[PDB]
């Protein structure tokens, strides 16, 4: 089960090759709807199973499939999922690969675009989640600690200034290494991410 | 205020000492580091302090892994209760430094693994010697002699060997006690794991 959830990103990706390309016609049976389709099929089941579910491997692969399900999908053509989603959600910002990690990051967005009781009664847990994934790592690229940036930015927008006061002097004090990093629209984005949360604090 | 697992009941019953701990501070005042043991005169709540701390423990430990909102509203009202000025012994305070601990290495629920790190943040920046003792030696021992093994919190449940470090990095950010001896432990972690062992990434992340 673990090999099938690391491999069952195959199921929804780009062809590039078969689908009703401009032009030919007898390119395939192509079918648009196969992205949302799978996952309306997918993410339930497994949701359920990660809820029913207790040890490290298969709530792993769970998540892990479920993630490299929702990476590959339109995170807002998928609405009604979002909130059963949101467990596995912010179950998935922290694991190797930062492709699952950016899919994650745009799906809190999407979610805190849209949700708002979720990111409040949330906001608590996923802020330092949301600081580790700005510290750099192994794992967290200069573009990862770009987009955890994006996330504290939009979370913090999102999420009323009771709870933003409580989580600004973290954030401006774990950036550090984002600033200064190899990149520097990393380092710009982080200046502005800092400023921002001092401003936000401090009004 | 009766003993009760129960989602609903418990909830609302925390929901509710939620309010009784806050007209507790009001009428008598709230926690010093000089007054950590210094109770107030006299009260009710005293009275029913153990039918408190009793449904606390029950509702955080001895309850199902499924529990978001009954162990985060547990684990804050643990340290909403500890915010009184020496309302609650230091074996108290162990005992509930004891559950935050062994409830957040159990279980990986950001939920409670959080309101878990808040909870034994506020005991550091209230309890340094509870905290550094109970919470802090303790994840400090956890950790092997080896690099790259499973951290075997118990019999099922395990964390990884970047876990302990990760937790070390949450508090003692403005702990005296605890990150001094935190710095001279991780230093000599440092030491043996170069020494007795041979690892690279775990000797990066100590330094």
């Amino acid at each position: 089960g673990s090999l099938v959830s690391k491999l069952f990103e195959v199921f929804v990706m780009d062809i590039s090759s078969l689908k009703k390309f401009k032009g030919i016609s007898w390119n395939n049976n192509v079918k648009i709807l196969y992205k949302q389709k799978f996952f309306g099929d997918i993410f339930q089941t497994l949701v359920s199973n990660y809820k029913n579910t207790v040890d490290m491997t298969i709530k792993c692969n769970y998540l892990t499939a479920l993630s490299l399900v929702l990476k590959h999908t339109p995170s807002q053509s998928v609405g009604p999922f979002i909130n059963d989603l949101f467990p596995l959600l912010l179950q998935a910002l922290d694991m190797p690969d930062p492709e699952v990690r950016v899919s994650a990051l745009e799906t809190l967005k999407d979610t805190t675009d849209k949700h708002h009781t979720l990111i409040t009664e949330h906001v608590s847990t996923i802020v330092p989640l949301l600081l580790s994934l700005s510290l750099p790592h192994k794992y967290n690229s200069v573009s990862v600690r770009l987009i955890a940036l994006q996330l504290l930015e939009m979370i913090t927008t999102v999420v009323p200034l009771n709870y933003c006061l409580s989580y600004q002097d973290d954030v401006l004090s774990a950036l550090i290494p984002v600033l200064s990093d190899k990149k520097r629209i990393i380092r710009k984005q982080c200046v502005d991410t800092r400023q921002v949360y001092y401003e936000l604090g401090q009004i | 205020l009766i003993n009760t697992s129960e989602v609903a009941k418990l909830k609302l019953l925390i929901m509710n000492f939620s309010f009784f701990v806050d007209s507790y501070i009001d009428l008598f005042g709230r926690t010093s580091k000089e007054s950590l043991g210094t109770p107030v005169p006299n009260n009710k709540m005293a009275e029913y302090k153990d039918e408190i701390i009793m449904i606390l423990s029950m509702a955080l430990t001895r309850s199902s892994k499924a529990e978001v909102t009954i162990r985060t509203l547990s684990v804050i009202q643990f340290t909403k209760m500890i915010k009184m000025k020496g309302f609650l012994t230091p074996e108290e305070v162990s005992l509930i430094i004891q559950y935050f601990t062994e409830e957040i290495l159990t279980d990986n629920n950001k939920n409670i693994y959080y309101a878990c790190l808040e909870g034994l943040k506020t005991i550091s920046e209230i309890y340094e010697d509870l905290v550094f003792e109970i919470s802090l030696k303790k994840l400090l021992d956890l950790l092997p002699d080896c690099f790259e093994e499973k951290i075997r919190v118990n019999d099922e449940e395990n964390i990884h060997i970047e876990t302990i470090l990760k937790i070390i990095l949450d508090f003692t950010t403005s702990r005296h006690i605890l990150v001094k001896e935190s710095i001279t432990f991780l230093a000599t972690k440092l030491n043996r794991v170069a020494k007795i062992s041979k690892s690279r990434e775990y000797c990066f992340l100590l330094i």
